[PDB]
C-alpha cells in the first residue's frame, strides 16, 4: 500500500 | 395454526431486502410446484397450508400462475377451514377457463344444496365476491329461491339479499322482476334488524328502475322508522350504537325513503313527518355521551334526515328548521361538521324557497372561506358562494372570489377562475364591469385562464358593439404595462386588431406606438400567439395605411418567411403577398368586423 | 356503494385491500399509492374526508394504520366513518387489541371479518355482538 | 396524551430535563405535529445563557412568531439586551435570528442594533449585519433609515475583509431588483477593479457571488473589456463548479472586441473550451446544468467545441437527460467531416429501449438529413427502414422529420409519399397529424387519394388539436387551388365548419380570410396561397434569437437550465 | 438563494425542515413529497419546476436531501452546496442514515443555521466549524475564532500541533476504454484525482509538483483544483501554492487522454460450430512490472440469450457462471507482471429463430491495479513552515496509487 516517497 | 405459514411469513418478512424477498418467494414457489405433482398423496392440510401461501405470496403482489386446481379440491371438503381457504383463493384470484369454472360452479352449487349456514355463507360470499356472466347464469334463477318465504336462517337472508344485489349490478338482464319482489319487499318486517338492513339495501338498489314494483316499501319503511326514532334506548338493545339506536339501518331506511316521491298517504305522510320532526328536534338535546361516535352516529342520521327533507321539499315548516340547523353546523368546532354542513347548504340553496335563509348566511360563509385555512372547507365554501350569488349580490361575490384566489395555490386556481368568468358572463349588469373582471383573472392567474375564459371575453367584446371603445383603451392601458401574460397578449391582439381604429385618433394611442407595443411582446410568445398577433399585424395593414411601410418591413424579414414551424411561415408569407399583391379593393373586402356571433 | 377497503401502515405498505369493483392490477396499484399520497400527507386536525377521482375516501387512522373506505359522491360519509370505527372495533375485540402483525399473520381471518361485515361493496352487518358470536361459531369448527 | 408529559418536562427546574425536552419539542415541530400552544413555557425557559438551548428557543421563535406576533413581542428586550453580548458569535446569531422575524413589532426595534452592527470591528457582525440588512429589506423597505442602511452597505463593499465584501456583493446584487430606474446603485471602475483583485481572497461562494455581479457590468470601452477578462479567466480553473459557469458567463458576455484582427478574442475561444468539456466529468446533476448550458454556448458561438465531438458520445450507463442533453449537443455539432459516426451512433442509439431517447434519435436522423446535403439520401434510407420496423412512436417521428425534410428538399422527394401516406391510421398524435395533412396538402397535385384523405380527418374535427384544424383548413384551400372542380364542395364544408361551428377566433379568422379570398378572385388567391416559399436553410431546432441572447446574458442562472426567460417563472 | 431546506426519509417522512424565506410556506414541503417522492413517471430531471416554484434533489444513502427556492437561483451553486453539505454531516457522523439524523438533530440544525444565511452560502469547510459548533475564555482566542471563521484562512485551525509532521498522499484515478477490434482505440479517458491527508501543525506553505512539463512527462489537457490553493500562481507561472486543510481533501483533479498505457490487452477467440457449440478463449497479459500485484480483478464475458450450458475450464483462479449476470465472471486474486490466463469455455445453444443475429455486447472488465495508468507520478512536494522551526526533512511523505476501473469495454 503506502511506499516511500 | 398452520406453522408451515407462519414460519413461511416470517422468513418473508426477515428479509432485508427485496432480492431476498424474491429469492425466497422463488424457493417455495419451486417447493410448492414440486409438491403439488409429488407421487405423495396431499392430505387436506397440506392442501390448505400451500393454497394459503399462494394466497399470501400473490396478496404481497408477486404473479401467481398455478394452484387453482388444488383450490378447488379444497372446495368439496367436510372440514370448514379446508374449504374456506378454496373459496378465499377462488375469490381472490380469477381464472376464466371453462373447466375451472364448470368446477367451482358444481362446488358452489353442491354447497348451496346442503342445508349448512355457514356452507351456505362461504357459498353465497363466493357469488357475491367475483360477478361474471358464468355464475350470474347459474345463480340467478337460484338466488332470489332463498330469501323467499322457504325457511331460512337469518344470516343466510343478509347473504343472499347482497348477492343478490350484486348480481343485479352486474347483470340486471338476468334479474327480473318476478313473483318473488312482494316477499322480498316483505322482509322489512323482520325481527332481525340485519335481514331488514340488507332488504333495505336491496330494495333501495331496486327501486330505481321499477319505481312501482316497490312501492309498498315506503308504507313499511315510514312505520320502521318511527318505532326507531320514536322509541327508549332500552329498546333494541343489540343495535343501540353508542346510545343511538341503529343508525345505519335509520340512514338506509332514510335514504330508500329519499328514492320516493312524497307518499300519497296521509297517515303515512303524517308519520314521516312527524318522524322528521322528532329526529330534528333530537338535536337540541344534551348529548347522552361525551365520545365523539355517539355525536357522529346522531349527526350521520341527522345529515340523511335532513337530505330527505331537502329532496322531498314538500314541508315548508322542516325546510325553516334544517335550514338554521345547518347554519349552526356551520361554525361548529369539529371541520367534518363544517364540510358536511357547507355540502348539503349547497343543496339546500339549489333549492327556490330557501334562497333568502340560505344568502342570509353570506358573512359567515364569506369569513369560512377566509380564515378556514383548509383546501376542502374553502372549496366548499367556494362552491356555495357560486350557488348563493345572484344579481343584487354579485360584484361582492366576485370581489371575494378574486381577493380569494389572488391567495390560492394552483390546483384550484383553474376552477376558481372558470367559476369567477361564469358569473362575471351571467350576472353582468353592467359591460364594463365584466372586462375589468376578465382582466383581473388574467393578470391574477394568467396561466390557468384556459382557452374558454379568452374564448368568451372576445365573444361578449365583438358582439356588444357598446363596450368596445373601452375594451380597447383598458387592453392598450394593461399592455403597455411590464409584466404581461401570454393570454393578455393574445386578447389584446385580437381586440386591437379589430378595433384599434376606436382609440386611433388620441395621440398618446396612435398606429405606431400600438405597433410598437405589439411587436415588443411577439418575439417572447409561443407560435399560437405570433400566429394571432400577424393576423393581428395584416388588420393594421388594412385599418392604417400610414403604418403599412413597417408591418411590410417586419413581414419581408428574413426571420419571419424562413420560420421553422408550417404556420408562421405561412401566415408571413401569405400576408406580404396579401399586402404587396392587392389592389387595395381586395385586401379591403378581405377584413371586415365580422358579424356578430350567434370528478 | 363502496369501491374498495383498504388497511395501509404509515409505511405505505398494503395490508388488505377487497375491492368491490372491476379493476385491472395496474389501476389497482395507481389506486394504492393515489390513496396513500392523498392520505399520509393530511394530519389528524384536517377532516377525514377527501375526494379524488370520481369517487371519494373516508380515512381514519388507528395506531400506525390507515382504514380508509372509498364510496361514492352521494353516499353518506359520517355513516361511513362510523362503519370504519366499528369495524376496527369488532377486530380490536377479535384479536384482543389489534396490531399489524395479527393483521399480517391472519390474513384470511381478517378477510372473513370483513367479508361478514361488508359485502357486495354495502354495510351487511352491523351489530358487534351478532358479529363476535359468528366469529365464535366458526372458530369452533 | 405525551403532549401533557411534554409540558410537564419542560415545566421543569432541572437544565438537562429542560432542554432535553425542547428537543423533543422541536423534533415533534420537525414531524408535523402542532406545537403552538406550548410557546410560553418555551418563553419561560428563554432565560438562559447556553448557546445550543438559546440557539433552539431561537429557532422555536422564529419558526412561530411568523404566524403568532401578539406574546412573541416581548423578546424584544431579550434582543435588545443580546446586542451588546461581548461575545461576537452570540451577537450575530441574535442579529440573524432578530432580522428573521417578519412582524411589524420587531421591525422597529431592530433598526438601533443593526446599525451598530453595521459599523463594527469584527468582520463575523459584519456580514451578518450586511445579509440582516438584505433580509430587512425583504419586508415593508421603504424607510429613509433603509436607504441609510442602502448607503451604509454600498460603502461597506470596500472591506478588508473578504468575506463581508462577498455578502454585502450578494446583498446588493439581491437588493437590485427594484426598478425606480435607479439600478444597481454601485460598480463604478474602481470598485470593478476592487471586486476583480477580491476574487482570490474570497471563498468558493464569494466568488460565485462576485462574477454574477460583475456579469451586469458593461465596459466602457474596448481595451477595458480584455483587462477585465484577462483577469477573469484564471478562475476557469476549479474553484467551485459554479464559479467555472460564471466564469464562461461573463468571458462569453464580454466577448465585444474585434472579431479578427484581435488575437486575444481567438485564444478566449480556445480557452473557453477544456473547462467547458471538464465539467461533464462530475456528478450527474452538474453534469446535467452544464449539458443545458453547453447547449446554449453551442447555439450561440459554434466555434468553440467544433473539432471535440468524441466527448459527447452517449454512454449506456449514462442518465437519461445527460443522454438527451449529449444526444442534442452531438446534433448540434454534426458536420461533414465526421457525418459517419454521428450516424453510426444514431442508428445504435435507434435500438435502444427508452422510448423518449429513441423519440430524440429518430428526430436527430432526420436533423443531420437537413444538415448535410450529402447524407439526406442515406439518412432517408434509415427512416424509411425505422418506419418499416412498424413501431408506432418511431413511425411519428420519422414523419414528423420527413415533414422538414420535405420543406428543406422540395420537389425531389416524393417516391416517398405512398409510403407515407400507407401509414395513416397509425397517426394518434397532433403533431404527425399535422405533418401529413400538410405533406398531402402541399403534394396534392401528384397523388389522387389527397380528396379522400383530406375528407376523412371532417368527422372527427372537433375534439381536435387546434394546430391539425389550421392545417386542414390551409391543406383543403391549396387542394382546391390545384383542382378547382373536384373539390367545390369540400371547400365550402371546411369553410362553414370553420367559421359558423367553432369559437376560436384566431380560426374563423382564418376562415374569413380564406373564404372571401376565394370568393372575390381566384387567381389572386392562386398567387397568394401558393406561392413560392423560402427554404427553411438548415435549422436545428433553434431557439428564437432574442430569447437565446437572454439567456447567454442568464448562463449560469437557472432561467438556462429551464431554456425559458425570467419572466415565465417567478 | 434557498428559500427553504428539507431532508426526507424513505418512507418519506421530513426528517428536518428548515424554511429561509417567506415566500417558501409549509405548502412547498407537500408539493416536493406529492410530485418527487411519489412520482408515476421515472423520467425527470435533477431540478423541476412546480407551479412558479423550484426544487433541486440529491440523494444520499435512502435519504432524499431538497432544497426549494422561488427566485432564479444560481442552479450550480445549489447543487454544489448540497454536495458540500452531504459531505459536512458525513465528517461530523459517517454515514447519512434516518437514525443518524435523528440523534444529531440539534447538530445539523447548528449546521443548517450556520452554514447558509438567508439563502446565501457562508464558510462551509468544516474547518472552521468544529471550532464554534459542538455536540468562556477571554477575547482573545474568540477574537482568533472569529478571524479565523471570517478570513481568508478558513480551512486551517491557528492552533494545530502534533508530535510527529506526516502527510498522505493518494492518486486515484478511474480509466474509460473502449477498443475496437482493429488496433485503433476508438475512445480513451483517464479521470483522476489526488486525496490529499496531512498531519501538520502550524500554516505550512506546500508546495505540489508532478511530471507535468507538457524522464517521465505526461502531458495533462486540463487540471481543475481545490480552492486552498492559489490559481493565480498556477495561471502565471504554474505553480502549485496551497496551504492544506486539517484532516482529509481532494487536492486536484485531472484528465488525461493521450500517451494512456494499457494495463492489459485482449485479444477474444470465437468460433462458431454450426448453431449448437460455441468456442470462446479470452487471455490477457500482463503489462507491468512483477512487483506489483493486481488485485480485484473481474472480466465479465457476455453469453448469448439461448445459451443452455456454460463449461468452465480455468489453470489459474476460479470461472464463474451465473445465470443471475446471464454471463461468465472470470476472478483472480493476484498475479504478476508478464503473466498469462486463459479460459475454455463450451457454449451450448438453444434453438432459435434463424434470422436473429447476435449482437456481441462489449466484453467489459473490472480491475484495480498498483500502477497509475495515467502514468502521473508526485516528483516532489516540498512544507515549509516560517512560523515554527520544523524543516521539510522533518516532514515524513507517504504516497499511494490505486488505479480502479470505470468503464473498461472491449468489442468482440
Ligand atoms: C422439527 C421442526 O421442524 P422445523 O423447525 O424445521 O420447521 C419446518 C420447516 O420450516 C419446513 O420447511 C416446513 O415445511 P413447509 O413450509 O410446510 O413446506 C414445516 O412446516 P409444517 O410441515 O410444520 O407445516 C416446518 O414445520
Amino acid at each position: 500500500d503506502y511506499q516511500r516517497l | 395454526g398452520m406453522r408451515g405459514l407462519a414460519v413461511f411469513i416470517s422468513d418473508i418478512r426477515n428479509c432485508k431486502s427485496k432480492e431476498a424477498e424474491i429469492k425466497r418467494i422463488n424457493k417455495e414457489l419451486a417447493n410448492i410446484r414440486s409438491k403439488f405433482k409429488g407421487d405423495k398423496a396431499l392430505d387436506g392440510y397440506s392442501k390448505k397450508k400451500y393454497v394459503c401461501k399462494l394466497l399470501f405470496i400473490f396478496l404481497l403482489g408477486h404473479d401467481i400462475d398455478f394452484g387453482h386446481m388444488e383450490a378447488v379440491n379444497l372446495l368439496s371438503s367436510n372440514r370448514y377451514t379446508e374449504k374456506q381457504i378454496g373459496y378465499l383463493f377462488i375469490s381472490v384470484l380469477v381464472n376464466s377457463n371453462s373447466e375451472l369454472i364448470r368446477l367451482i360452479n358444481n362446488a358452489i352449487k353442491n354447497d348451496l344444496a346442503s342445508r349448512n349456514p355457514t356452507f351456505m355463507g362461504l357459498a353465497l360470499h363466493c357469488i357475491a365476491n367475483v360477478g361474471s356472466r358464468e355464475m350470474a347464469e347459474a345463480f340467478a334463477g337460484e338466488i332470489p329461491k332463498i330469501l323467499v318465504a322457504g325457511d331460512t336462517m337469518d344470516s343466510v337472508k343478509q347473504s343472499a339479499a347482497l348477492c343478490l344485489l350484486r348480481l343485479y349490478r352486474t347483470s340486471p338482464d338476468l334479474v327480473p322482476m318476478g313473483d318473488w319482489t312482494s316477499r322480498v319487499v316483505h322482509l322489512l318486517n323482520d325481527q332481525h334488524l340485519g335481514v331488514v338492513t340488507a332488504a333495505t339495501s336491496l330494495i333501495t338498489t331496486l327501486a330505481q328502475k321499477n319505481p312501482e314494483e316497490f312501492k309498498t316499501s315506503v308504507s313499511l319503511a315510514v312505520s320502521r322508522l318511527s318505532r326507531i326514532v320514536t322509541s327508549a334506548s332500552t329498546d333494541l338493545q343489540d343495535y343501540t350504537y353508542y346510545f343511538v339506536p341503529a343508525p345505519w339501518l335509520s340512514v338506509k331506511l332514510l335514504r330508500l325513503l329519499q328514492c320516493y316521491p312524497p307518499p300519497e298517504d296521509p297517515a303515512v305522510r303524517g308519520r314521516l313527518t312527524e318522524c322528521l320532526e322528532t329526529i330534528l328536534n333530537k338535536a337540541q338535546e344534551p348529548p347522552k355521551s361525551k365520545k365523539v361516535q355517539h355525536s357522529n352516529a346522531k349527526n350521520a342520521v341527522l345529515f340523511e334526515a335532513i337530505s330527505l327533507i331537502i329532496h322531498h321539499d314538500s314541508e315548508p315548516n322542516l325546510l325553516v328548521r334544517a335550514c338554521n340547523q345547518l347554519g349552526q353546523f356551520l361554525q361548529h368546532r369539529e371541520t367534518n361538521l363544517r364540510y358536511l354542513a357547507l355540502e348539503s347548504m349547497c343543496t339546500l340553496a339549489s333549492s327556490e324557497f330557501s334562497h333568502e335563509a340560505v344568502k342570509t348566511h353570506i358573512e359567515t360563509v364569506i369569513n369560512a372561506l377566509k380564515t378556514e385555512r383548509d383546501v376542502s372547507v374553502r372549496q366548499r365554501a367556494v362552491d356555495l358562494l357560486y350557488a348563493m350569488c345572484d344579481r343584487s349580490n354579485a360584484q361582492q361575490i366576485v370581489a371575494e372570489m378574486l381577493s380569494y384566489l389572488e391567495t390560492a395555490d394552483y390546483s384550484i386556481r383553474e376552477e376558481i377562475v372558470l367559476k369567477v368568468a361564469i358569473l362575471a358572463e351571467k350576472y353582468a349588469v353592467d359591460y364594463t364591469w365584466y372586462v375589468d373582471t376578465i382582466l383581473n383573472l388574467i393578470r391574477i392567474a394568467g396561466d390557468y385562464v384556459s382557452e374558454e375564459v379568452w374564448y368568451r371575453v372576445i365573444q361578449i367584446v365583438i358582439n356588444r358593439d357598446d363596450v368596445q371603445g373601452y375594451a380597447a383603451k383598458t387592453v392598450f392601458e394593461a399592455l403597455q404595462a411590464p409584466a404581461c401574460h401570454e393570454n393578455l397578449v393574445k386578447v389584446g391582439g385580437y381586440i386591437l386588431g379589430e378595433f384599434g381604429n376606436l382609440i386611433a385618433g388620441d395621440p398618446r394611442s396612435s398606429p405606431l406606438i400600438q405597433f410598437n407595443l405589439l411587436h415588443s411582446k411577439f418575439h417572447l410568445c409561443s407560435v399560437p400567439t405570433r400566429a394571432l398577433l400577424l393576423s393581428t399585424y395584416i388588420k393594421f395593414v388594412n385599418l392604417f395605411p400610414e403604418v403599412k411601410a413597417t408591418i411590410q418591413d417586419v413581414l419581408r424579414s428574413d426571420s419571419q418567411l424562413k420560420n421553422a414551424d408550417v404556420e408562421l411561415q405561412q401566415r408571413a408569407v401569405e400576408y406580404l403577398r396579401l399586402s404587396t399583391v392587392a389592389s387595395t379593393d381586395i385586401l379591403a373586402t378581405v377584413l371586415e368586423e365580422m358579424p356578430p356571433f350567434p370528478g | 356503494m363502496i369501491r374498495f377497503i383498504l388497511i395501509q401502515n404509515r409505511a405505505g405498505k398494503t395490508r388488505l385491500a377487497k375491492w368491490y369493483m372491476q379493476f385491472d392490477d395496474d389501476e389497482k396499484q395507481k389506486l394504492i399509492e393515489e390513496v396513500h399520497a392523498v392520505v399520509t400527507v393530511r394530519d389528524a386536525k384536517h377532516t377525514n374526508f377527501v375526494e379524488f377521482r370520481n369517487f371519494k375516501i373516508i380515512y381514519r387512522r388507528y395506531a400506525g394504520l390507515y382504514f380508509c373506505i372509498c364510496v361514492d359522491v352521494n353516499d353518506n360519509n359520517l355513516a361511513y366513518l362510523e362503519a370504519i370505527h366499528n369495524f376496527v372495533e369488532v377486530l380490536n375485540e377479535y384479536f384482543h387489541n389489534v396490531c399489524e402483525l395479527d393483521l399480517v399473520f391472519n390474513f384470511y381471518k381478517v378477510y372473513t371479518v370483513v367479508d361478514e361485515m361488508f359485502l357486495a361493496g354495502e354495510i351487511r352487518e352491523t351489530s358487534q355482538t351478532k358479529v363476535l358470536k359468528q366469529l365464535l361459531m366458526l372458530q369452533s369448527l | 396524551g405525551e403532549i401533557f408529559e411534554l409540558k410537564a418536562e419542560l415545566n421543569n427546574e432541572k437544565k438537562e430535563k429542560r432542554k432535553e425536552a425542547v428537543k423533543k419539542v422541536i423534533a415533534a415541530m420537525t414531524v408535523g405535529k402542532d406545537v403552538s400552544s406550548l410557546f410560553p413555557d418555551v418563553v419561560n425557559c428563554m432565560q438562559t445563557d447556553n448557546l445550543e438551548l438559546k440557539k433552539l428557543v431561537y429557532l422555536y421563535l422564529m419558526n412561530y412568531a411568523k404566524s403568532q406576533p401578539d406574546m412573541a413581542i416581548m423578546a424584544v428586550n431579550s434582543f435588545v439586551k443580546d446586542c451588546e453580548d461581548p461575545n461576537p458569535l452570540i451577537r450575530a446569531l441574535a442579529v440573524r435570528t432578530m432580522g428573521c422575524i417578519r412582524v411589524d413589532k420587531i421591525t422597529e426595534y431592530l433598526c438601533e442594533p443593526l446599525r451598530k452592527c453595521l459599523k463594527d470591528e469584527d468582520p463575523y457582525v459584519r456580514k451578518t449585519a450586511a445579509v440582516c440588512v438584505a433580509k430587512l429589506h425583504d419586508i415593508n423597505a421603504q424607510m429613509v433609515e433603509d436607504q441609510g442602511f442602502l448607503d451604509s452597505l454600498r460603502d461597506l463593499i470596500a472591506d478588508s475583509n473578504p468575506m463581508v465584501v462577498a455578502n454585502a456583493v450578494a446583498a446588493l446584487s439581491e437588493i437590485s431588483e427594484s426598478h425606480p430606474n435607479s439600478n444597481l446603485l454601485d460598480l463604478n471602475p474602481q470598485n470593478i477593479n476592487k471586486l476583480l483583485t477580491a476574487l482570490n481572497e474570497c471563498t468558493e461562494w464569494g466568488q460565485i457571488f462576485i462574477l454574477d455581479c460583475l456579469s451586469n457590468y458593461n465596459p466602457k470601452d474596448d481595451r477595458e473589456a480584455q483587462s477585465i477578462c484577462e483577469r477573469v479567466t484564471p478562475r476557469l480553473s476549479h474553484a467551485n463548479s459554479a464559479v467555472v459557469l460564471s466564469a464562461v458567463k461573463v468571458l462569453m458576455k464580454f466577448l465585444e472586441l474585434l472579431p479578427k484582427d484581435s488575437d486575444y478574442y481567438n485564444m478566449l475561444l480556445k480557452k473557453l473550451a477544456p473547462p467547458l468539456v471538464t465539467l461533464l466529468s462530475g456528478e450527474p446533476e452538474v453534469q446535467y446544468v452544464a449539458l443545458r448550458n453547453i447547449n446554449l454556448i453551442v447555439q450561440k458561438r459554434p466555434e468553440i467545441l467544433k473539432q471535440e465531438i468524441k466527448v459527447f458520445f452517449v454512454k449506456y450507463n449514462d442518465p437519461i437527460y445527460v443522454k438527451l442533453e449529449k444526444l442534442d449537443i452531438m446534433i448540434r455539432l454534426a458536420s461533414q467531416a465526421n457525418i459517419a459516426q454521428v450516424l453510426a451512433e444514431l442508428k445504435e442509439y435507434a435500438t435502444e429501449v427508452d422510448v423518449d431517447f429513441v423519440r430524440k434519435a429518430v428526430r436527430a436522423i432526420g436533423r443531420c438529413a437537413i444538415k448535410v446535403e450529402q447524407s439526406a439520401e442515406r439518412c432517408v434510407s434509415t427512416l424509411l427502414d425505422l418506419i418499416q420496423t412498424k413501431v408506432n412512436y418511431v413511425v411519428q417521428e420519422a414523419i414528423v422529420v420527413i415533414r422538414d425534410i420535405f420543406r428543406k428538399y422540395p420537389n425531389k422527394y416524393e417516391s416517398i409519399i405512398a409510403t407515407l401516406c400507407e401509414n395513416l391510421d397509425s397517426l394518434d398524435e397532433p403533431d404527425a397529424r399535422a405533418a401529413m395533412i400538410w405533406i398531402v396538402g402541399e403534394y396534392a397535385e401528384r397523388i389522387d387519394n389527397a380528396d379522400e384523405l383530406l375528407e376523412s380527418f371532417l368527422e372527427g374535427f372537433h375534439d381536435e388539436s387546434t394546430q391539425v384544424q389550421l392545417t386542414l383548413l390551409t391543406a383543403i384551400v391549396k387542394l382546391f387551388l390545384k383542382k378547382p372542380s373536384e373539390t367545390q364542395e369540400l371547400v365550402q364544408q371546411v369553410l362553414s365548419l370553420a367559421t359558423q361551428d367553432s369559437d376560436n377566433p384566431d380560426l374563423r379568422d382564418r376562415g374569413y380570410i380564406y373564404w372571401r379570398l376565394l370568393s372575390t378572385d381566384p387567381v389572386t388567391a392562386k398567387e397568394v396561397v401558393l406561392s413560392e416559399k423560402p427554404l427553411i436553410s438548415e435549422e436545428t431546432d433553434l431557439i428564437e434569437p432574442t430569447l437565446l441572447d437572454e439567456l447567454i446574458c442568464h448562463i449560469g442562472s437557472l432561467a438556462s437550465v429551464y431554456h425559458k426567460p425570467p419572466n415565465a417563472f417567478v | 438563494m434557498i428559500g427553504g431546506l428539507f431532508i426526507y426519509n424513505h418512507k418519506g417522512e421530513v426528517l428536518i425542515s428548515r424554511v429561509y424565506r417567506d415566500d417558501i410556506g409549509r405548502n412547498a414541503v407537500d408539493a416536493f413529497r406529492v410530485n418527487v417522492i411519489h412520482a408515476r413517471q421515472q423520467v425527470r430531471s435533477p431540478v423541476t419546476n412546480i407551479a412558479r416554484t423550484s426544487f433541486f434533489h440529491v440523494k444520499r444513502s435512502n435519504i432524499w436531501l431538497a432544497a426549494v427556492t422561488k427566485q432564479n437561483v444560481n442552479a450550480a451553486m445549489v447543487f454544489e452546496f448540497l454536495y458540500k453539505m452531504c459531505d459536512v454531516m458525513a465528517a461530523y457522523f459517517g454515514k447519512i442514515s434516518e437514525e443518524n439524523i435523528k440523534n444529531n438533530f440539534v447538530l445539523i440544525y447548528e449546521l443548517l443555521d450556520e452554514i447558509l444565511d438567508f439563502g446565501y452560502p457562508q464558510n462551509s469547510e468544516t474547518g472552521a466549524l468544529k471550532t464554534f459548533i459542538t455536540q468562556h475564555q477571554t477575547k482573545e482566542e474568540q477574537s482568533q475564532i472569529t478571524s479565523q471563521v471570517t478570513g481568508q484562512i478558513g480551512w486551517r485551525r491557528e492552533g494545530i500541533k502534533y508530535r510527529r509532521n506526516e502527510l498522505f498522499l493518494d492518486v486515484l484515478e478511474s480509466v474509460n476504454l473502449l477498443m475496437s477490434p482493429q488496433g485503433q482505440v476508438l475512445s480513451a479517458h483517464v479521470s483522476g484525482r489526488v486525496v490529499m491527508k496531512s498531519y501538520l501543525s502550524g500554516m505550512p506553505e506546500c508546495k505540489f509538483g508532478m511530471n507535468d512539463k507538457i524522464k517521465q512527462s505526461i502531458a495533462i489537457d486540463d487540471c481543475t483544483f481545490h480552492q486552498c490553493v492559489r490559481l493565480s500562481k498556477f495561471d502565471s507561472e504554474r505553480s502549485i501554492s496551497f496551504i492544506p486543510p486539517d484532516g482529509e481533501f481532494e487536492l486536484m483533479r485531472y484528465r488525461t487522454t493521450k500517451d494512456i498505457i494499457l494495463p492489459f490487452r485482449v485479444i477474444p477467440l470465437v468460433r462458431e460450430v454450426g448453431r449448437t457449440k460455441l468456442e470462446v478463449k479470452v487471455v490477457i497479459k500482463s503489462n507491468f512490472k512483477p512487483s506489483l500485484l493486481a488485485q480485484k480483478i473481474e472480466v465479465r464475458i457476455p453469453t448469448p440469450l439461448n445459451t443452455s450450458g456454460v463449461q468452465v475450464i480455468c489453470m489459474k483462479g476460479k470461472a464463474k457462471y451465473k445465470a443471475s449476470e446471464n454471463a461468465i465472471v472470470w476472478k483472480i486474486k493476484r498475479m504478476a507482471g508478464m503473466k498469462e490466463s486463459q479460459i475454455s469455455a463450451e457454449i451450448e445453444l438453444l434453438p432459435t429463430n434463424d434470422k436473429k443475429k447476435w449482437a456481441r455486447p462489449p466484453i467489459s472488465m473490472n480491475f484495480e491495479v498498483p500502477f497509475a495508468p495515467s502514468g502521473l507520478k508526485v516528483r516532489y512536494l516540498k512544507v515549509f513552515e516560517p512560523k515554527l522551526n520544523y524543516s521539510d526533512h522533518d516532514v515524513i511523505k507517504w504516497v499511494r496509487y490505486i488505479g480502479r476501473s470505470g468503464i473498461y469495454e472491449t468489442r468482440c
